[PDB]
């Protein structure tokens, strides 16, 4: 039977498209756009339109949420298809809204929702179908009650749409096309994939695990900053697989009186036991099971021990999976981590720029944002926000945009009109205004993400580029050639040279090329855990680096400890040596299975402790020389990307005349020239505006604002006020140390 | 805006007429225009004399007094509460079936009341329609303000105990239970137990008088472009 | 599902049968099948003529009516909730002893009723068996749903206070609360104190058809050869 397939989520959001594989469509003699009849479980049928796809396999069929709900199936099921290309054009269709969706709308729904939806699509429908339409600020579901001819018809420009009558009652077969699901999560693809796999295995076919005889997981621990969407992940999994999600709240349990708390918890577990394969979610685990030293009373110990006993009391029976959410995975009692209890940990990190863009795309789906906003800019300027903050931002922007329309809906009625909703649009000004008075909550959090700097941003330095490519890319991209034949890859590279030559840029560039996470630990924080704080921080720094492998750990200004050590204090040298002991101790503890790369940068190479300079640690040395050749011209292009022009001030002459300068100096020159251009443009605008105050609109020839047109004079004036930061002594010291490194050893 | 007006108007037609009659008859009966003796369904009078005066009024005239007002009001409330729910329950269309059920129950109850020596033909009919509604709407849990989660198919027995301990004349409630059970067996249980043809069938005369409501379309619009 | 069926079947056969008779006989009398005039336990008629109907019919038929069914319901609930407790308490292994106690109580109550001038010999038996249950189940707290608790072995006094204010027939229950104490003395108090008079001996002609509970053993089959 080359008919049955497997259902999976689709990437196109239309309600009448299912994606096959080209070989399967070719075998079934079906062409693009041909109508099909899809039949699923419970003897429910629906009609749909097929299309082409890129990477879908032969046995997989892609469809969105509406079609899956209509067929009354779930993910991972099977369907039987049938090509039925004899659809007859319809004549009259009766469609009615559902009761619990149109509360306070009134108006005429046909002219607002149905007409744009049913135009130039020829959407096939079938009697009893349910479809969802996005409107002003809500999503309204419409149910087809009857058609002609029955039961298949195609909407055509000549039809008799009846949309009159009372709304119909929601039935008890379809759960809802409005609750959470896999299409309501963004920026967490990898972790969602892991959880989906690990929970789809037991919750679908328990008998397979019974017959095989392996041990399914009995506990999953999710940890991350608050407001990143953990409860939502658990709810989505439970509502998609099919279960009896039963939330338990930590403060609710602790708020009881003495002996009834553990009794309530016991009824919770026994109920979830005898209600079929279910998921138990414990929110705010640290609120009820903190570290032993934190507790001072006695009821806390009793509650913790009761939880542990009930956890150990689960042995097979119904496959009940326990999930728990905690803020930071060290306040939990260490007793709750042995095998047979919470053992598998999944991290839910703060989203990056793409994650924020996707969250904004998800949350503003109902709105009717005007064709002037740019979500990319708002996405990439809001670093430091979490999902909840972005949702609040969208809500506030909508509220602000609707505030300045009270005149149109003055009093009106308790049921707001319909066309006023379609009269509302949200512009960039509203989003910026909501941005202004908004405070994020991440801030002081380590950021892990793939840097966007590419190879062209760096000018010159070919040999260093090749050496980094050899040392980093080869051991990972072809691990077979390294497991065969016994080569031990290096664990670290140390950068040294004149200051401001682009060490951070090289590190970020190789991190981007390798497509690996990047973690930067800068000098100020390093000295912050040096004095005042303790050295326990390095432990979780290395742990976080290990968690997100592969990664490129970066230690900047490694010589700060020695620079502060040598002076007239002589009290904290112990702290510096503790920093070095921590770095060395967790540096040697790394294993070769994981790919963690350590890179250090410094500008006083002769002052670093010789303990680090040793096989098994940071051992290769790379010397980045002072810039030369028309690679500084490429540098100038790198920061002149966005800057408009240069006309006739030949940059090659500047490169010829500016020998012995680092990158920071050239970037300073470019910024100074741009500042002069801004000053000139602003003074010209002010001259024009104070001139227009005398002659009213006396402008025969129309000139717009002066287009950014940087001349040579600005650049020459900026160049006059320029010097060289690095003296001639430092380069000679560096070359002396290089020669000593070459000869002495 | 008379709430009583549209409240009455929204009632289904046959329930509307029945409620109007069962409220209107007692008022005139207590006014004194017609003596109670004219309306009791006297068995020997009906058998010997044709007495076309009392084939119908036995279910409309009720001697309300300060000894049975609570029973009267609670029965009227039960009628109002469950007759409409049965009307909207699986009986939204084809009212002829409901009317035939009512008329058959009326004929059989009148015949058996002639067989016994009973007078007031209201309680058995109301309780029997409640019983058949509960039986067709079984397995669902519903109760009163203090009744937590009482299950269905038990209310008839509860009201039996109530009106037996508080009141009397349990014979007519018993015969209401039997007539409801036999009608359920004949209309529903028999055609699926043995597959026999429907012994009871609605004649086309009632369909002529009471056509079943079909799907209505109203007026719509052309999609155009 | 037949919840009522399993609820009835869970009751022991003797208790179930007796409860069913005591709840069905009054309904039969009320339905008019038999005139109640023959069911009053006439003292003079029973003394003159044997009239075998009366000694058995006076223990079951209750002319329940408005204003008097509360006592019927409360004693029925007490019967149902306290008969099985004593049945499985200490006489589960010897149901013949329980039946013999019931027979002795019936004989005493009918003898006194013929001697005295009461007609309904049901409530005294119920309150006497409640008294003997309380005496055999002393030292606990009395359930009281809408309030606090109480102390055991005071159940007969509570019943005496309850049935005195509501209705009457205080003499009947006063007489009834003597046979239980007499049996407690003879069967229980006498043997440990004197043990001389051993007239209380259950015969065997009922042992033949009333064996003990035993290991039950279910049923078996003969393997044969
Ligand atoms: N893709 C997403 N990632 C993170 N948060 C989201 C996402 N989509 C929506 N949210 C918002 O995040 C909130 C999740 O609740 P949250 O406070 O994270 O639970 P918890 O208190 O367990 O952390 C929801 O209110 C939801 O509006
Ligand atoms: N190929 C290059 N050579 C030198 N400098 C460059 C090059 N490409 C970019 N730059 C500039 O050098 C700066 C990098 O400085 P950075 O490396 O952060 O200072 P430090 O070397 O003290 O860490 C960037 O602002 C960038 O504009």
């Amino acid at each position: 039977r080359p008919n049955r397939l497997i259902v999976d989520e689709a990437i196109n959001e239309d309600n009448s498209v299912v994606s096959l594989s080209q070989p399967k469509m070719d075998e079934l003699q079906l062409f693009r756009g041909d109508t099909v009849l899809l039949k699923g479980k419970k003897r429910r049928e629906a009609v749909c339109i097929v299309l082409s796809d890129d990477t879908c396999s032969d046995e997989k069929i892609r469809m969105n949420r509406v079609v899956r709900n209509n067929l009354r199936v779930r993910l991972g099921d099977v369907i039987s298809i049938q090509p039925c290309p004899d659809v007859k054009y319809g004549k009259r269709i009766h469609v009615l809204p559902i009761d619990d969706t149109v509360e306070g709308i009134t108006g005429n729904l046909f002219e607002v929702y149905l007409k744009p939806y049913f135009l130039e699509a020829y959407r096939p429908i079938r009697k009893g179908d349910i479809f969802l339409v996005r409107g002003g600020m809500r999503a309204v579901e419409f149910k087809v009650v009857e058609t002609d001819p029955s039961p298949y018809c195609i909407v055509a420009p000549d039809t008799v749409i009846h949309c009159e009558g009372e709304p119909i009652k929601r039935e008890d077969e379809e759960e809802s096309l409005n609750e959470v699901g896999y299409d309501d999560i963004g920026g967490c693809r990898k972790q969602l994939a892991q959880i989906k796999e690990m929970v789809e295995l037991p919750l679908r076919h328990p008998a397979l695990f019974k017959a095989i005889g392996v041990k399914p997981p009995r506990g999953i621990l999710l940890y991350g900053p608050p407001g990143t969407g953990k409860t939502l992940i658990a709810r989505a999994v439970a509502n998609e697989t099919g279960a009896f999600f039963f939330l338990i709240n930590g403060p609710e349990i602790m708020s009881k009186l003495a002996g009834e708390s553990e009794s309530n918890l016991r009824k919770a577990f026994e109920e979830a036991e005898k209600n079929a394969p279910a998921i138990i979610f414990i929110d705010e685990l640290d609120a009820i099971a903190p570290k032993r030293e934190k507790t001072h009373g006695e009821v806390e110990r009793r509650i913790v021990s009761q939880l542990l006993t009930l956890m150990d009391g689960l042995k097979q029976r119904a496959h009940v999976i326990v999930m728990a959410a905690t803020n930071r995975p060290n306040s939990i009692d260490p007793a709750l981590r042995r095998f047979g209890r919470f053992d598998r940990e999944v991290d839910i990190g703060i989203p990056d720029a793409t994650g924020r863009l996707e969250i904004l795309q998800i949350h503003t789906k109902n709105m009717k944002l005007a064709d002037d906003v740019d979500l990319e800019q708002v996405a990439n300027e809001t670093h430091g926000h979490v999902g909840a903050d972005l949702a609040a931002l969208c809500s506030e922007a909508a509220l602000q945009a609707i505030r300045k329309k009270m005149d149109l809906i003055d009093l009106e009625d308790e049921t707001i009109d319909a066309e006023v909703m379609n009269s509302l649009a949200v512009t960039m000004d509203d989003f910026r205004w909501a941005l202004s008075q908004s405070n994020p909550s991440a801030l002081r959090e380590t950021v892990v993400e793939v840097p966007q700097v590419t190879w062209e941003d760096i000018g010159g330095l070919e040999d260093v580029k090749r050496e980094l490519q050899e040392l980093v890319q080869y051991p990972v991209e072809h691990p077979d050639k390294f497991l065969k034949f016994g080569m031990t890859p290096s664990k670290g590279v140390l950068f040294y040279g004149p200051p401001g030559c682009g060490k951070t840029l090289l590190a970020k560039a190789i991190a981007n090329e390798c497509q690996a996470n990047f973690i930067s630990i800068k000098g100020p924080e390093l000295l912050t855990m040096w004095f005042g704080e303790s050295e326990a921080n390095v432990r979780e720094i290395f742990d976080k680096a290990r968690q997100a492998a592969p990664c490129v750990l970066f230690f900047d200004e490694l010589d700060s400890i020695a620079k502060a050590r040598g002076g007239n204090i002589g009290d904290g040298g112990g702290a510096a040596d503790r920093v070095i002991n921590q770095i060395l101790t967790e540096m040697d503890g790394m294993s070769t299975k994981k790919n963690v790369f350590i890179i250090g940068a410094t500008n006083r190479p002769d002052i670093i402790d010789p303990a680090i300079l040793r096989p098994g640690r940071l051992d290769q040395l790379i010397y980045i020389p002072l810039p030369d050749e028309k690679s500084r011209v490429a540098i100038l292009k790198a920061n002149l990307r966005k800057s408009p022009v240069a006309k006739d001030v030949d940059l090659e002459f500047l490169a010829k005349m500016t020998n012995g300068f680092s990158g920071a100096d050239l970037t300073e020159i470019c910024q100074r020239a741009c500042k002069l251009a801004i000053r000139e443009s602003i003074e010209s605008e002010i001259r024009r505006e104070r001139e227009r105050q005398t002659n009213p609109s006396a402008m025969e020839v129309e000139e717009d604002d002066p287009v950014p047109e940087i001349r040579r004079d600005h650049f020459e004036e900026a160049m006059r006020f320029a010097r060289r930061s690095v003296s001639d002594n430092d380069i000679r010291k560096y070359e002396m140390f290089a020669q000593t490194l070459q000869q002495s050893r | 805006m008379s709430d009583i007006g549209d409240w009455f108007r929204s009632i289904p037609a046959i329930t509307r007429y029945w409620f109007a009659a069962t409220v209107a008859v007692p008022l005139v009966g207590k006014l004194g225009l017609i003596s109670p003796a004219y309306l009791f369904l006297w068995p020997e009078a009906f058998l010997y004399r044709f007495q076309i005066w009392r084939p119908i009024t036995a279910t409309f005239y009720f001697p309300v007094g300060p000894g049975t007002g609570f029973l009267y009001l609670v029965n009227l409330y039960f009628l109002y509460q469950y007759s409409t729910r049965l009307e909207t329950g699986a009986f939204d269309g084809r009212p002829a079936d409901y009317l035939f059920m009512l008329l058959f129950n009326w004929i059989c109850i009148v015949i058996t009341g002639l067989a016994m020596d009973m007078q007031l033909l209201m309680i058995p009919l109301i309780m029997s329609v409640l019983y058949v509604w509960a039986q067709l709407n079984r397995d669902m849990i519903v109760s009163f303000w203090f009744g937590t989660r009482f299950k269905a198919c038990y209310l008839p027995w509860v009201i039996l105990g109530f009106n037996y301990i508080i009141g009397g004349s349990v014979i007519n409630e018993l015969i209401g239970n039997l007539v409801g059970h036999l009608y359920f067996f004949l209309m529903f249980r028999y055609p699926m137990d043995l597959g026999g043809r429907n012994f009871l069938s609605t004649p086309q005369f009632l369909y002529r008088w009471l056509p079943s409501r079909r799907h209505n379309w109203g007026q719509g619009f052309r999609l155009g472009d």
